[PDB]
């Protein structure tokens, strides 16, 4: 999309993640797995039910009768209350269709933005101990393990403790 | 003819305030209320065409 994540250089999507909006898929030697991320699915979770609620409970209510009222005594006034009732038509419906379409792209640039940024994080933590395969995952120029997954995933990642062993491999 | 009469009945209206009178005077042709309505109001509303079950 807008940043370039979802339908862009992470070509797919996941069908074996039921947990969340964004995860993580690890592949090492104990085995692989899908697995989301709390964090940044929840606070979009917020975000959104907090932006339907925005164009719904914002709307104002006001009792009204719509009606004829007016006889054939009276055609002009008719047609004014015609105009007016028209007229609030094509407002209300130019607006509500420009506003879905408007908000529908926000919406999905949104979630694009924050599958870019958890990537970010990511690649930021990692540094050059992986090499970048471009279509979001990171091959490790060491051995991880579901300790050190973990490791990743949480916030906390040791990158001197693999500095040396990755160089190594790295230019071999 | 309108159901076999040529002649007419005009009828007109009025909202009657409290503690007030009316006066009706007639010479002939006055077709005359028996009753009359009491009213209150908080609001207005609409009529509505549907022709069926009230639920
Ligand atoms: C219509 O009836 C009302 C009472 O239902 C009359 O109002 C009262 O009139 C008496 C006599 O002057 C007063 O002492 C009261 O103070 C009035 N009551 C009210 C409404 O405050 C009224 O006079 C009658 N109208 C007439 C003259 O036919």
């Amino acid at each position: 999309g807008l940043f370039g994540a979802i339908a862009g250089f992470i070509e797919g999507g996941w069908q074996g993640m039921v947990d969340g909006w964004y995860g993580y898929h690890h592949s090492n030697d104990q085995g692989s797995g899908y697995a989301a991320d709390k964090e940044s699915t929840q606070k979009a979770f917020d975000g959104i039910t907090n932006k339907v609620n925005s164009v719904i409970e914002k709307m104002n209510t006001q009792f009204e009768a719509v009606g004829k009222e007016f006889s054939n005594l009276e055609r002009r006034l008719e047609n004014l209350n015609k105009k007016m009732e028209d007229g609030f038509l094509d407002v209300w419906t130019y607006n509500a269709e420009l506003l879905v379409l408007m908000e529908n792209e926000r919406t999905l640039d949104f979630h694009d933005s924050n599958v870019k940024n958890l990537y970010d994080k990511v690649r930021m933590q990692l540094r050059d101990n992986v090499k970048e395969l471009g279509n979001g995952c990171f091959e490790f120029y060491h051995k991880c393990d579901d300790e050190c997954m973990n490791s990743v995933k949480n916030g906390t990642y040791d990158y001197p403790k693999y500095e040396e062993e990755s160089k190594l491999n790295r230019n071999e | 003819k309108v159901n076999g009469l040529g002649s007419r009945m005009e009828f007109s209206w009025t909202l009657l305030d409290m503690w007030d009178t009316i006066n009706f005077e007639s010479t002939g042709n006055l077709i005359a209320p028996e009753y009359g309505f009491k009213i209150s109001k908080r609001g207005s509303s609409g009529i509505m065409k549907t022709e069926g079950t009230l639920e």
